[PDB]
């Protein structure tokens, strides 16, 4: 017979290998494919789509469709901060979201993400925010004035609904860890009133915002690995 | 002017002068059923106009404290003309939709609906065992469900809008055919799906394909609450085809 | 089953198992 | 060329991501970063529409996040037990109504489709624990019975003549058993979910216990009676191969208590529930 | 040597495996192959094949040719019930029957069914019968009127003594089970006086009807099995 | 093309099954559906010709329900015993008359054709139960006895020197035994059935008995006796390869009893005896 | 035996025995 | 020619080594000899320039020199212990934060290097000690959980099911495992330095542990517990495949004392610290 | 299948040896390899650098 | 993968696993 | 050593060793 | 690498691995 040698590695399993092995039902013919509306062939499809975060997730909203809504009002106080949140795509309140969950897949990040936000008042209440991206290597901005010094973009309320803010990707390293690491935390995403929240009379004084979350074209993830958004503490039965 | 939409299907026309474009479900056009994906084997029955046709459903009043409300398809028609009667009288049944979801109110208000289609849309029970839901709850008709309203039983489903009824988030809703009627930009939602489902052809009395559902996301406010909002569903089946025609089957 | 390609670099696809589902991971797109 | 792909899959450089491109400062009517979310869709904007980027040239790759990728890994679906505790008759064999329902890793990740196709490989550990000292020579027997084939009620049982069935007898030393399964549903796709019942009364069933029955798994030690009693425990891999996905969906954001079924359980404090960390405001990072 | 890496699956012995192996017998010449008629290539040649029914299988007829036929005979009443089976190839009393039998060694089945009905009365004999198929969905027809509304044949007794009902396949899914399962139960088939039987004087009141089945052109059988339908409780012995 | 028919083999899709095309209305003296069952033959009327069918594309294929898939598939057929209880010599050795008439799965499968030709494949399971703790080092012999050569009464009998015969050495640890078997029989095929005698006398034999004489396995624990006692059971699975079939039959309705033979059992109700299920009445379902 | 084919998808139809009883199931039809 | 380079890898002789050729007496005003190191350049005077050399013709080859060559050699970089003592759950199931700064021996080599890239190869030689007599039937599981993975708590953690996660299931007497995994840095090169922090304030790390999370190495015994209790050591074996290294340093001259940092020891009598011999005096050889 | 002999040496680790091995982490794709100065490819590029040799090492 | 060359001494490099960092020891130069 | 035939049914004579007496039964006549 | 023949009696003189130490036996002349 031919000489062989057998290999270190041999009779292992390993989980990732991708190795031949014998059909079972030999000769077995499957049920013809037929066409199916919204086949999905790679998970970057389901990371281009928005979906809402659950930004306004404190203890009393949480299990509340309000978790989800950022409320605005006419100000006393100029430039007041509205809200602040990482960019950290894994991070929370990120995390939950279609991309956190997927990107929870992986160890690995890179690209820029594009957050949008639609303004949910009466159509004659107006209204001007600024939402800044703070890049890494310093603090959350303590003010408007110390965070229209970043990527910022100035929305102005009006027939369109909807605003985005691009957070570009701006690394040392080509990519990120997606889990909470230091060296690797992409910085923050504040909004600011850039004037007032502004109605005429007998109009609601108050109104709500609801934001989401998309990857851009440049967005990928890497390196699969076990989620640790979802566990199992007994047995699932039957 | 991309704000305004007219929809023609058989003796029915729809218009809205505020519409925030339109959507097609996973960008597939509703079509009949070819004979390279079929497998029964009788001639189907193609009632066309006669069932293609919209058929509009019990109004709903949205209120500040409304918490949601959803139907099942094709369950929802099941009495409404011809359709109904084909849905019936067939064991197996095919079709598209065009849903047109309508809701004015006025300038000075506000408010948000989450308006999805939601493809097998497998609800949940809480705290219940492995008890599921009983069919009577998940074939409520026209009148669909009012979330927050009917009193528990065992086999009633879960009832929590944010985990949407079946233990997922709903900020991730949108990952399905959906648009969102927001009351300072549109005053309707129109969404055309296609068939999908693992088969050709299926039972319309055991089995909904699709699964309408609308969460008011953003509160319904304004100074003058004493004129009601009301939500209208209209739906129009597209390219209904049926087949293994024999008596008509009663439920109950 | 070989599907010898050319190029000299030659690829040798071989299919050990006369059933479909025995082969490993699809190529991708 | 078959030789051109094939240095991109050694390289796995398959599905390339684009390029960013430069761009410029820009004063226009024109306002990408405006939209309307109510449409359904997705605001195409891109970082060279809000702000001056530089041009790079993108290395990255996604293949990866391939489906086939995605659901291509083995992971466990079941773990039998076969404990000789005080009867070898009674305790030497067992069955498994098979399902991919039991294990929240795996049943998570297909849960993030509405319906999928592919075949199967399944890779079995078996591991003979010496509850009084020697193991002896095990001998396994694995059994797939499909529905409707007669379930063993004893040892030795006709029906582990196997005369059509399929099994596969492991021999203790030798590697782990496996082999493949071809997509066998009788439809085109698996149903992740299924909003139907097996019927149109308030005691039909509902959801995919209708639609999923695999069969059953039927073991059993070869080897007779010997005198040091063992505990074989089996664990069962599955891996998706060619794959296909239908229907992305929001992925499970509570535990599993149920097979087959979307129920859940809530405590009196739901953000126990699920991953949501509560915040202490909007503006505490 | 040719270094190797030993696989997942080496050394099992899977019962369906396709493997070469040393022959024990080497050199050996097997004997020369003669023509023998009847030969069969694959057993849907068995299946298209009609076999009788044994439709009349109620206890006290279970081991008698009785169990085979089914009594007709003048009725008092109009639109008389007949028969009542399921159509599923492998449920009772289809069972048995040669196909049955064959679909009892398979997990499933598509296709189209041929049932066949053979009048056995005298040739003076008239009758006139309504064959239904009712798809799934539903009940057993109740009536005549309520079956007729399917799938059916109405059969004029005459000079040839044999109709024919097709059950096509009318199915959700490609395939059904062939064990009793209720997602894919295929419906009944019943029979039913379209008119009555009648007969001249001094003719016998009452006559025989066979019934058979076969399978359809496009019929089809997938995944071997063992069947349930043999049993073996002891050692068969010599 | 050998490469095309590759392709179909790898998809088993060597034998499709014809489309259903579309048919109408239909009004003339032609009745398919009338025909006569007393001439032998099926009607072979098609769904088109009773009801309007549409045009469908079959992918069914007929593969799997060839004969070289029916028949091929590996099964029990015996399980050898060697038990050592207090006589080494007398119990490490045994013998057994092959044939496969023994378990029921197999033999009615083959049993539903009057005539088969095939080769055999052989495969081997045997499992060492350690009775007083240790197996010690397990190697077996399993020798073909073709009828005519000696059979062994001891265990150190001279003709397990195998000069000529055939013999398979199996060590404990190792892959199990496999090899083939070219098709034996004197004639041009193996009888399943023969109504035929060995004889025209009153005590001449009756049936296969007469025509399938297939030799002899015998067995024997190579290793010299050991301090503890075992139990090895060595199982026999055949497989059908390369075959043909020929006169189709009735399957067995009623259990076997006995080897090379029809014979039955009838008790006082014989529905219990068959697979029927008593009906009701005629219209209940 | 190799019984290579070609088209380029070349199939390797191989017999390690030398004895027809030795190799796997036969082909269909 | 892809031959002849083949040739000369077999020979190992890919990188040869200049000849030295003849040379003959100088009488110049170029002083070869002669240079200045402050210039921060050796002087490239060769033994032709010195003295009267011969030809001769090299044969020598630096193939062996190669980077690859001196960091491809697989050498321990972990000695896992599973030790079953008293209590099983507890004992029998581990883990190790990656890293390949706990043995000196590999330790020392990669750090003549500033930066380094490549692939891994990482073979495991399992020992089982059979602490009271037997070992039964030992099987492991080696997981490898990247950052962020939920890291199991107890041998029963629904984590071990492995639905993502890389595993390796070893059997006891199948060969030692091995796989390779790819370049696994987000940067482009690893870190064998880093004059940095994961901060800007007095409690921010410092050095390579900011850079150089590899993630965690889960182990645990396969088998359910069994009545003789075992030791089993995992040793880790690692070997650098397709290097490529940056910036040449100095050697580790004093022994290491904690991993991802330069810290060291110093004796009273420092010449013990170093490598370094006292010399009598500059003239004693 | 093919008749095979396996060699002595087989399923021994040689730590010295040269053998592929199954890839971990199928389709990953390593980050893009950037140019840094002071590359080496053999260690005789060290060896033809001067560094000072510690000739005065008496004790003290 | 096979990386046949010629020259008759043909040599192959063989690649027997689907990505780069499963082959062996890199080539010098 | 390799016999290879060709007819296309290529007939692979392989001999493993470097001796004679290491290969299998000799062919007839 | 792979010392093909040919004449047919094809020669297969196969060097498993990269170093001449690791080869078999040598030829004799
Ligand atoms: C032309 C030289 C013969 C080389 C031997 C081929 C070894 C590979 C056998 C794999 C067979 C796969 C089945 C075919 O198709
Ligand atoms: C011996 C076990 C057979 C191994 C398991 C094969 C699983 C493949 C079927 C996948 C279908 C998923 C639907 C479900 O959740 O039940
Ligand atoms: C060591 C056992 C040899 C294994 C058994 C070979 C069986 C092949 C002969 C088949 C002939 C069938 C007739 C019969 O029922 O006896
Ligand atoms: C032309 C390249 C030589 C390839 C080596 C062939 C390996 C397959 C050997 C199988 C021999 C079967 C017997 C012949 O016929
Ligand atoms: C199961 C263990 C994975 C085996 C270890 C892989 C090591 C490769 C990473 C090399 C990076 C060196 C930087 C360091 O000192 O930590
Ligand atoms: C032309 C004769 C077929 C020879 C059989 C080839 C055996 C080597 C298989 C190695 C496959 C590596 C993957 C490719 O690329
Ligand atoms: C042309 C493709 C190379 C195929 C590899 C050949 C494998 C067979 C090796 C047998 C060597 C026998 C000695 C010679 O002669
Ligand atoms: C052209 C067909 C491919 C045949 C596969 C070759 C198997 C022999 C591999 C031996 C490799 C030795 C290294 C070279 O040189």
């Amino acid at each position: 017979g031919l000489p062989v040698y057998v290999t270190p590695g041999s009779g292992q399993f390993m989980t990732t290998d991708d190795m031949q092995s014998p059909c079972a039902l030999p000769w077995y013919h499957p049920t013809k494919e037929i066409f199916i509306p919204g086949e999905v062939k790679n998970l970057i499809e389901m990371c281009q789509v928005d979906t809402l975060i659950p930004i306004n997730s404190t203890q009393s909203n949480i299990g509340n469709v309000s978790m989800y809504t950022v409320t605005l009002s006419p100000q006393t106080k100029l430039a007041e901060e509205i809200f602040a949140i990482k960019v950290d795509i894994a991070s929370h309140p990120l995390a939950t979201t279609l991309i956190g969950e997927i990107a929870s897949y992986f160890t690995h990040w890179t690209g820029s993400l594009r957050f949008s936000f639609m303004f949910c008042g009466t159509a004659n209440t107006t209204l001007k925010v600024l939402l800044a991206y703070t890049p890494p290597g310093i603090g959350k901005p303590r003010s408007r004035k110390e965070a229209m010094l970043g990527t910022h973009v100035v929305w102005d309320v009006g027939l369109q609904s909807t605003v985005s803010l691009v957070v570009p990707w701006i690394s040392a390293s080509q990519y990120r860890f997606t889990t909470p690491d230091t060296y690797s935390s992409a910085g923050y995403i504040t909004c600011w009133y850039q004037t007032n929240f502004v109605v005429p009379p007998n109009t609601p004084n108050t109104a709500e915002m609801l934001c989401f979350v998309s990857g851009c074209k440049d967005f990928c993830l890497r390196m699969a690995r076990d989620t640790d958004l979802h566990k199992q503490t007994g047995p699932i039965t039957q | 002017s991309d704000r305004i939409i007219q929809i023609t299907r058989g003796d029915s026309t729809i218009t809205s002068q505020d519409v925030a474009n339109a959507v097609v479900g996973y960008g597939v056009w509703p079509h009949y059923l070819t004979p390279q994906d079929a497998t029964a084997i009788d001639k189907p029955t193609q009632p066309d106009t006669s069932s293609n046709r919209f058929y509009t459903l019990d109004s709903k009043m949205w209120n500040s404290t409304s918490k949601g409300w959803w139907w099942k398809l094709p369950d929802a028609l099941k009495d409404m003309g011809i359709f109904g009667e084909n849905m019936f009288y067939h064991f197996l049944g095919r079709s598209g939709y065009t849903v047109h979801v309508q809701c004015n109110a006025s300038k000075f208000h506000q408010g948000t609906l989450l308006v999805v289609m939601i493809p097998e849309h497998q609800l949940a029970t809480v705290n219940k065992g492995n008890v599921n839901a009983g069919y009577k709850y998940t074939h409520p008709g026209e009148a669909g469900r009012e979330v927050g309203t009917q009193v528990e039983n065992e086999k009633q489903p879960s009832d929590d809008n944010w985990l949407n009824f079946d233990g997922t988030l709903l900020g991730n809703l949108l990952i399905f055919p959906h648009q969102f009627i927001n009351l300072r930009s549109n005053n309707s939602a129109t969404l055309i799906v296609p068939y999908v489902n693992a088969v050709p052809m299926d039972s319309m009395v055991r089995h909904n394909n699709w699964s309408l559902v609308i969460i008011p996301v953003c509160q319904l406010q304004s100074n003058n609450i004493s004129n009601i909002v009301p939500i209208t569903v209209s739906i129009s089946p597209m390219c209904a085809e049926f087949s293994g025609a024999r008596a008509k089957t009663v439920v109950q | 089953g070989a599907q010898v390609s050319r190029q000299s670099l030659n690829y040798f696809n071989i299919n050990y198992f006369k059933d479909a589902a025995s082969s490993g991971a699809s190529r991708l797109d | 060329n078959p030789v051109e792909r094939y240095v991109d899959e050694v390289l796995n450089e398959v599905l390339v991501v684009p390029n960013i491109n430069q761009s410029h400062p820009t004063t226009s009517n024109a306002a990408p970063v405006l939209d309307a979310a109510e449409t359904g869709h997705t605001n195409k904007i891109q970082p060279e529409d809000t702000i001056e980027t530089r041009y790079v040239q993108s290395s990255q790759t996604l293949d990866e996040m391939s489906v086939e990728s995605f659901l291509g890994r083995s992971g466990c679906i079941h773990e039998s037990v076969l404990d000789i505790v005080d009867n070898y008759n009674d305790q030497s064999f067992t069955k498994w109504n098979i399902n991919l329902q039991e294990m929240a890793q795996i049943r998570r990740k297909f849960e993030m489709f509405t319906y999928a196709r592919f075949d199967s490989e399944i890779t079995m550990v078996p591991s003979v624990a010496a509850k009084d000292g020697h193991i002896g020579h095990i001998v396994m027997q694995y059994m797939y019975v499909p529905p409707g084939a007669p379930i063993p009620t004893t040892r030795d049982d006709y029906a582990w003549q196997s005369g059509t069935n399929a099994s596969v007898f492991w021999q203790h030393g030798q590697p782990f058993p496996r082999f493949s399964l071809p997509f066998l549903s009788i439809a085109s796709a698996y149903y992740m979910f299924y909003d139907g019942y097996d019927g149109d009364t308030y005691k039909s069933r509902y959801g995919t216990v209708v639609t999923n029955d695999m069969g059953t798994l039927c073991s059993r030690i070869v080897t007779s009676e010997q005198l040091h009693k063992v505990k074989v425990v089996t664990r069962i891999y599955h891996k998706a191969k060619h794959t296909k996905a239908w229907c992305p969906r929001p992925p499970r954001a509570v535990q599993y208590s149920h097979t087959h079924t979307t129920n859940y359980k809530l405590s009196s404090e739901v953000h126990n529930d699920v991953a949501i960390r509560p915040r202490t405001n909007l503006t505490t990072v």
